[PDB]
C-alpha cells in the first residue's frame, strides 16, 4: 500500500522530463531572440537611411513647387 | 510508556514532511506545466514576430531601390 | 527504516526544488509578457512600414511622370 | 531514487535558470530596440506621405 513515496518518485520523474522540455525551448528561445536582434539591427539602420533619404526628397521636391 | 505520547509525535511528523513533500512536488507539476504553456506561447509569438520581421525588412529594402529612382527623377527635373 | 532526519533532509532538498521552479516559472511567465507586448509594437511597425512602401512607390511613379 | 534524483533535477533547473536570466536580458534588449523602431516606423510611413504628395504635386505640375 506504499503509493505516497511512490507518487512522490513519479511526480519528480516526471517534473524532470518537463525540466528538460524547457531547457529545450529556452535554449531555442535565446537562439532565436538573438538572430532577431540582429535583424532589427539591421532593420533600424536601414529605417534610419530610409528616413534620411525621404526628408532629402520631399526637400528636393518642395523647391520645385509653388 | 509515559514516552508513547512523544513516539506518536514523531510518528506525525514523519507523515507531515512525507506529505508535505508529496504536495510540494504536486505544486512542482503544476508550475512547471504552466512555464511549460508561458514557454510554447513565446515560441509562437517569437516565430509569427519573426515572419513581420522579415516583412518589415523586405520592405525597408523596396523603399530603399524605389527612392534611389525618385532621387535620380528629381535631380532630372532639376537641371 | 528512513530516520526522521533523512525524510526532514528529502523535505529541505524538496522545498529548495519548488522555490528554484518558482524562480523559472517567474521567468516563463515574465518571457511570456514581454514578448506579447513586443508583439503590439511590431504589429505597428510592421503596418506602418507596409505603408510606408505604398506610399514610397507612388511617390516614384509619380517623380517618373514629372520627367515625362 | 530519492537522493540522486533531487540533486539530479536541482541541477538541471539551475541550468535552465541561467539559460532563461540570460534570455530575458536579451528580450529586454528587443524590447528597446522595438520601442525605438515603432517610433521610427510611424515617423517614416508620415514622412512617405509627404513626399507622396509633394510627388503628386510635381506630377501635376511637369507631366
Ligand atoms: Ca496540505
Ligand atoms: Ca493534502
Ligand atoms: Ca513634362
Amino acid at each position: 500500500g506504499s503509493a505516497r513515496e511512490n507518487e512522490m518518485d513519479e511526480n519528480l520523474e516526471q517534473v524532470s522530463g518537463i525540466i528538460g522540455n524547457l531547457r529545450h525551448m529556452a535554449l531555442d528561445m535565446g537562439n532565436e531572440i538573438d538572430t532577431q536582434n540582429r535583424q532589427i539591427d539591421r532593420i533600424m539602420e536601414k529605417a534610419d537611411s530610409n528616413k534620411t533619404r525621404i526628408d532629402e526628397a520631399n526637400q528636393r521636391a518642395t523647391k520645385m513647387l509653388g | 510508556g509515559s514516552m508513547r505520547n512523544e513516539l506518536e509525535e514523531m510518528q506525525r511528523r514523519a507523515d507531515q514532511l512525507a506529505d508535505e513533500s508529496l504536495e510540494s512536488t504536486r505544486r512542482m507539476l503544476q508550475l512547471v506545466e504552466e512555464s511549460k504553456d508561458a514557454g510554447i506561447r513565446t515560441l509562437v509569438m517569437l516565430d509569427e514576430q519573426g515572419e513581420q520581421l522579415d516583412r518589415v525588412e523586405e520592405g525597408m529594402n523596396h523603399i530603399n531601390q524605389d527612392m534611389k529612382e525618385a532621387e535620380k527623377n528629381l535631380k532630372d527635373l532639376g537641371k | 527504516g528512513s530516520a526522521l532526519s533523512e525524510i526532514e533532509t528529502r523535505h529541505s532538498e524538496i522545498i529548495k526544488l519548488e522555490n528554484s521552479i518558482r524562480e523559472l516559472h517567474d521567468m516563463f511567465m515574465d518571457m511570456a509578457m514581454l514578448v506579447e507586448s513586443q508583439g503590439e509594437m511590431i504589429d505597428r511597425i510592421e503596418y506602418n512600414v507596409e505603408h510606408a512602401v505604398d506610399y514610397v512607390e507612388r511617390a516614384v511613379s509619380d517623380t517618373k511622370k514629372a520627367v515625362k | 531514487g530519492s537522493n540522486r534524483r533531487l540533486q539530479q533535477t536541482q541541477a538541471q533547473v539551475d541550468e535552465v535558470v541561467d539559460i532563461m536570466r540570460v534570455n530575458v536580458d536579451k528580450v529586454l534588449e528587443r524590447d528597446q530596440k522595438l520601442s525605438e523602431l515603432d517610433d521610427r516606423a510611424d515617423a517614416l510611413q508620415a514622412g512617405a506621405s509627404q513626399f507622396e504628395t509633394s510627388a503628386a504635386k510635381l506630377k501635376r505640375k511637369y507631366w
